[PDB]
């Protein structure tokens, strides 16, 4: 696959991770792909990749940081996205790691 | 025992007997503060693309 | 998760709010009023009669 479009649907507060993205990986066969994201500044969600063969894969990802920019390795290259991860309504919670 | 007090009633409002009714009134607007619960709102990915 | 507004106090308004904050999606509502009668303090004085 290549073309590396990533669709972060809700950059969050935020809480455990969660939050949206989507890799439009323009792909000929989707399967097993590549997922764990090349940036530390904000901590995925899922690990793997179910790759929507030319498709919209989507995934999790978590950030705290309102100027988050989402660098992610979607297997065959890097991802480029940047939204504001808007912070969240509640005060104390379980846990959350961006 | 002349003109109505609800029907002389400026106002708009509508003036009625012992329960004293002045109500739906051409006066005031209404304040509120809603406590939204988390499921009046859809999904973040839960939304129609 | 708690917004606040304030309306056309009239009955016959329908008031509606389209407030969604991040991740929950666009809260659409739409609140109506009906009547509010007055009735102030009031303290009773005489009871006239022939």
């Amino acid at each position: 696959v290549t073309d590396l479009s990533c669709q972060v649907v809700v950059c969050t507060h935020s809480s455990d991770f969660g939050g949206v993205a989507t890799l439009s990986y323009k792909t000929d066969k989707p399967g097993k792909c590549a997922v764990h994201s090349h940036s530390n500044v904000a901590t995925l969600q899922e690990a793997t990749v179910d790759v929507k063969e030319d498709g919209k894969v989507t995934v999790h990802f978590s950030t705290a940081s309102a100027s988050p920019a989402f660098k992610v390795s979607v297997c065959d290259a890097k991802t480029t996205c940047t939204a504001a991860c808007e912070p969240p309504k509640d005060h104390i919670v379980p846990y959350g790691a961006s | 025992k002349g003109s109505s007090l609800n029907t002389k009633a400026p106002f708009g409002c509508k003036i009625k007997t012992n329960p004293v009714r002045a109500m739906d009134c051409a006066v005031g607007s209404i304040p509120v503060s809603m406590d939204i619960p988390d499921s009046a709102f859809t999904r973040v990915v839960d939304a129609p693309a | 998760y708690e917004h606040t507004a304030t309306i056309p106090n009239v009955v016959g308004f329908p008031y509606k709010a389209h407030i969604e904050r991040n991740g929950f999606s666009p809260m659409t509502l739409q609140l109506e009023v009906v009547e509010t009668s007055w009735e102030p303090t009031l303290n009773l004085e005489y009871i006239t009669c022939e």
